[PDB]
């Protein structure tokens, strides 16, 4: 959308993915499979739940009571009442969609947002010790066991200590 | 070689959102924002019940229609219900003085008492027995509004009544009277003597003199003659002075008040269902939480903003095109 | 060497666009939201024509004031233009009670139709021809409204009148009538004799009586006397009754009356201008797409919100550097 | 803007391009000349018309009568009504006038961030096959005839047939 | 080694702010949108002084209530205070007709000038001084309202009273009078001999006739007896007449009146402040820059929107996060 | 947060930095600093202050009397004037609440966006002359002494000025 991510370099989700909005899907020897990245899935559930509730509880709602209490006599007061009924039905009615639209579409540039963040971090952690391959995967250059994936996920992710690996079958490959 | 991917949640729904510069996105999850749904019931407004009539006007139930329901001991109501149109308002056809004011007035109510103000067997000078009509029958036989007396000649003179009566209850008290406006100078005689009468009424407040009207009219329920009545609301310790030669329908009964608050008169065919809420509907109560509904426009209590439109869904998940 | 560049559009548009953080942007493509457009026509609203009066007011219409245009009944109207000050309106002065009332009933009308209902022919035993005066000219000589009669004593006497009119019809009427308000009790034994008058007027709602008022008075239009006009919708099948002593103004003519929907009465100096719109205004007529309009509050139809703005201008197009 | 590109490293837009709202300027051997990305364009159209209409459609418009019909003896009446006709007017002018500047902000941003993600698209395509001039130009470090650009704007630029003579080129240039 | 860092503004801002999507963030700068100050004073309306009654009712001003203002003389004003429970209304006990009406009316005014209309010298024929009452004292003495006259029978007759004013002035004014409604005949009686009396008043525009209503009522200030106060507005060279046999109280004092616009009453136990704004509320001026305010709804002037929430902080800087 | 910028690769911002909102931050032989970037914190402040002054000078407000004229037989009316008063109330507070909600977020965004746009200029005037660390600073490699280093800022520096030293500079490193 407004960063590219979502229905862009990254063309399509995941089914796959169950226990998260966002994640990690990784193949190696000891198999594939999809890890969802804790943080930013929580941060957006924060974020839009929050959202949600702001939309909600700003409401100011008092007691009133209508009401249909005037005679054959008192139409124009009737009339009155009828166009103040109408004016705010026609303000809350407008204000009510226009919001929906709105901020529906901000959530939606809001995922592609924390989805290219990611795509960032994650290209931020390896770098050189990996090939981009444009398709929002990332080939390694070295040998990456579960606890070094886990590692990429956890942001904790040890790059010296495959710098010359990598470095190795990248200028054995990448040339 | 080994791979890391960066991706994002799908799923099977067909959940719908619209969007500003997109239509028909479908989506991860979704919320309505909009409340659409009523439990179809007349609740109690804040565990207070509301006062039901059933085929009566708020005219005929405060006077004694005798083709309404037999009175109820009610201390305390929210909001009173009526039908659409009662089949029973006035059995004596005529009119009610400032009657939308009173039921405004009446609509929502703290403390509400019947009490005996003037005996019908007091009025020594006067016939308080033939005051009856075919088109208020009570048991069968003809009647007439049941807290309040149609007064006639005895033998044959109407003396010149001189009534008052002292609140002494600790409490505003809701008084309703009368005139009759018969139809000829001929049934004028035949009803009072007197030909040329009134009725006045005085009070701390009031200051007020009633003449009747005889004038031709049509008939309504087989009757021309009409039944106008008036209404005070008389302070504690104050008294109500009444004087009349003729016309005079005279209390009986009156109602101990106590006003805290306001509401108004709800128009529905539903019936009560032993419930509480916030804010109900004249199609049911609704357990409001959402910001807007588009229910009924004609709501009492703490009610969503009423709104013209079928759905109003927020999107919280993402994208999904499977 | 070889290149390839990524740009954009660009062109000689001069419209600027407002921002939240940036004004005066000029840009590409844009679209004003803000209605300023009308016809300066008074137009049909649905194909349905006004009732325009020009130089009457509702009063002088109904009445038949003299000095009024005699146009051809118009049986269906959507709106009605009178102007802020028309020059007829009450040629004999006096009062029209619940006037505004009558004005906002009539404002939309489904069906009109003049009718006759007691005919001029048949005062025999009063004068209903010389209940004339110069504050109602017609052709340069003294008359008075035409769709109502001046009845005055014949002879020396003024019988008691005693009239019934029944709603034959399948339609509502509307019924008008008046007092007369003389100067001085001479005066009221000069034109009905008795010197103590009244004007009862009986309906299955309405039950009516009215006195004179003598009142010493400032002349206007030369005259210190006041006249008095009442009305109301006849059921069908339902009768009005009038009985009266004297200083009664009867009715000849009467409304055939259905009304189906509400509108108001619009105040213009405009003409009809042989035009359809769904949105008027007393400047003219709107062609309404926009959302919002400038043109002018008291409005009637399906209009733009009014706003108080000369420019809601939208981009749709891109930022446009020289 | 938002996004840094419009009115930022892109200084001006193209008399010149008319074919569309965004695209791309060539020059090679055989030329030099102007061609829009239809698919883009076409997208930020149907999305502005869409708001536009949004904007336009969701008002609630009902039949209203107005309207002065109260006497010299009714004037607080007339003034209630005179309190509602302003209030409504100060409501609909307000948010009429806020929404045209916040949906407006929206816009200019809208076409940024399209155009933006265009310029990424290519940017991730040459990689180091060329050099950003950061005036949203890219110069190649090899030859690209007509239908090699015209592989860029497809998104199928191949990036290894090219890498050995950009390299090249690079380094030659290198000092 | 060398290195260059991008990077932003931080500082020891405590400042918070909200988000749609975050709640209590720490933020570089903001400002507060909503108004909440107040100068706990009245002051003028755009260098125009308000009309301030300390503990007078609009009606015991206008009528002389002896108890209220030595007549505060105020020429000119922008809007009138009044205090929640005046002490000083009517000091005989009564009604003011159409009164709210005639407060809208009074409550912005361009200029005001009190006029003898008719002198209390020219009631020869009738005694003008001893219309007086223990109900209304001045100093421990009994009195009466200063601009108006209580006319009792002088000897023992009260001659028909025809008097008429033309207005003179450029300007219209304002004129007062009322009606006694005495309890019995003897009351009656004693005070205007004639037993049964009237009261016309006749203008171009008036036409009114009052009848006392005699009635037997409870006492208000150790009185029955009750005063019905009527007004209207008199035309530059119209005049108005008044006739009456008795229960006349008659106009000595009128008002001139210019209106150019119109504002309301105030209900206020504050004082003067000497003192200029735009927006007055019953608890202070306010000088108004901010869209938003919480002082108070009763507001009169170009003030903010009144707004139910504590704080409305718009986020300038940046987040600072600690 | 939406940019990725201030609460993403750049892991806090400067106490130190006092003269504006975005700016520099160097070490170099001749000592460290902080210079703040006044064009782009000119166009921040220009922006916000016009969004202020727009929440602000957009209402409409127009002479009011408020009111409470009716009496105890009036009480129909006076509940209408209840009904229009807290409806005005209710529509006010409501759209107040939210507007300041919105704008709040986009604010923070719009100091985001800037943030990452400065970064982003710096990155295509050096390009191969530094290393991104990706903490928002750039690893020289080449001597940028003071007056080098406001060309950074100026805008104006010249790459091939250093493109060669930079050069040997970096396979030096290059082990
Ligand atoms: C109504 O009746 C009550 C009770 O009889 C009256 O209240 C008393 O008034 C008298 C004067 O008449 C006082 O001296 C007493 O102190 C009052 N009694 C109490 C305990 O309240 C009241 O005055 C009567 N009201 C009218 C209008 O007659
Ligand atoms: C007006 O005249 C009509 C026509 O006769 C009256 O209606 C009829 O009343 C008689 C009984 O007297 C019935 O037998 C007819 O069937 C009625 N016709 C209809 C259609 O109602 C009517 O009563 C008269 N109205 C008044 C008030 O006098
Ligand atoms: C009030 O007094 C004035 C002065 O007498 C009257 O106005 C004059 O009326 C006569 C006759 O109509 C004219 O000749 C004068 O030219 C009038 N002068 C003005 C300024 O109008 C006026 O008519 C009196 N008011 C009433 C109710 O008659
Ligand atoms: C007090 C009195 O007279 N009641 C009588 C009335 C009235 O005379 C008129 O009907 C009034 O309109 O008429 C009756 O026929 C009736 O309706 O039952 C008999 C009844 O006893
Ligand atoms: C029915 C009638 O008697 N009309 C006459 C009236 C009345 O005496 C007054 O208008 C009543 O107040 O006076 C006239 O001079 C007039 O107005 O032209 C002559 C007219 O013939
Ligand atoms: C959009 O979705 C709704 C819901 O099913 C449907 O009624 C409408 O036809 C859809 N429009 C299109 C063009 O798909
Ligand atoms: C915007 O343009 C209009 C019309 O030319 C002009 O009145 C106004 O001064 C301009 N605003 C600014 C800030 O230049
Ligand atoms: C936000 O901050 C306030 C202090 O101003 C604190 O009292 C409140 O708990 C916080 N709200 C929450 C729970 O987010």
């Amino acid at each position: 959308g407004l960063f590219g991510a979502i229905a862009g370099f990254i063309e399509g989700g995941w089914q796959g993915m169950v226990d998260g909005w966002y994640g990690y899907h990784h193949s190696n020897e000891q198999g594939s499979g999809y890890a969802a990245d804790k943080e930013s899935t929580q941060k957006a559930i924060d974020g839009v739940t929050n959202k949600v509730n702001s939309i909600i509880d700003k409401m100011n709602t008092q007691f009133e009571a209508v009401g249909r209490e005037f005679n054959n006599l008192e139409r124009r007061i009737e009339n009155l009442n009828k166009k103040m009924e109408d004016g705010f039905l026609d303000v809350w009615t407008y204000n009510a969609e226009l919001l929906v639209l709105m901020e529906n579409e901000r959530t939606l540039d809001f995922h592609d947002s924390n989805v290219k963040n990611l795509y960032d971090k994650v290209r931020l952690q390896l770098r050189d010790n990996a090939k981009e391959l444009g398709n929002g995967c990332f080939e390694f250059y070295h040998k990456c066991d579960n606890e070094c994936m886990e590692s990429v996920r956890n942001g904790t992710y040890d790059y010296p200590q495959y710098s010359e690996e990598a470095r190795l079958k990248r200028e054995e490959i990448s040339g | 070689q080994d791979q890391i991917c960066i991706g994002y949640h799908a799923n099977n729904s067909t959940e719908q959102v619209d969007t500003i510069m997109e239509k028909n996105v479908t989506v991860t999850h979704a919320q309505d924002i909009l409340e659409k749904k009523h439990n179809g019931k007349l609740c109690d407004l804040d565990g207070v019940k509301p006062l039901i009539l059933r085929d009566c006007s708020v005219a005929g139930w405060l006077l004694g229609n005798p083709m309404c329901d037999e009175f109820i001991n009610v201390p305390e109501w929210s909001y009173i219900v009526e039908k659409a149109n009662p089949v029973n308002d006035l059995c004596y056809p005529g009119d009610f003085n400032d009657y939308e004011e009173l039921k405004h007035l009446l609509s929502r109510i703290n403390h509400f008492e019947k009490i005996q103000i003037i005996p019908k067997s007091s009025w020594s000078s006067h016939e308080a027995s033939l005051g009856v009509s075919s088109a208020c029958p009570y048991q069968g036989k003809s009647s007439f509004f049941r807290n309040v007396v149609w007064l006639i000649k005895k033998d044959s003179t109407y003396p010149t009544i001189k009534r008052s009566y002292n609140n002494t209850n600790q409490e505003d008290l809701l008084v309703l009277w009368g005139i009759h406006h018969p139809n000829d100078a001929a049934e004028q005689t035949k009803l009072y003597q007197n030909p040329t009468t009134y009725i006045s009424v005085g009070t701390s407040t009031l200051n007020q003199r009633l003449v009747p009207r005889i004038a031709t009219r049509s008939k309504v329920k087989g009757l021309s003659g009409r039944m106008e009545f008036f209404w005070t609301i008389l302070k504690p310790n104050d008294a109500i002075n009444f004087e009349s030669n003729g016309n005079f329908i005279a209390p009986e009964y009156a109602y101990k008040i106590v006003k805290k608050g306001d509401s108004t008169i709800m128009k529905s065919e539903l019936e009560y269902g032993n419930c509480n809420t916030k804010c109900q509907t004249p199609m049911g109560a609704i357990n409001s939480s959402m910001p807007f509904h588009n229910i009924h426009p004609l709501t009492i209590g703490e009610c969503p903003k009423y709104v013209k439109s079928n759905r109003l869904v927020l999107a919280i998940g993402l994208r999904n095109s499977p």
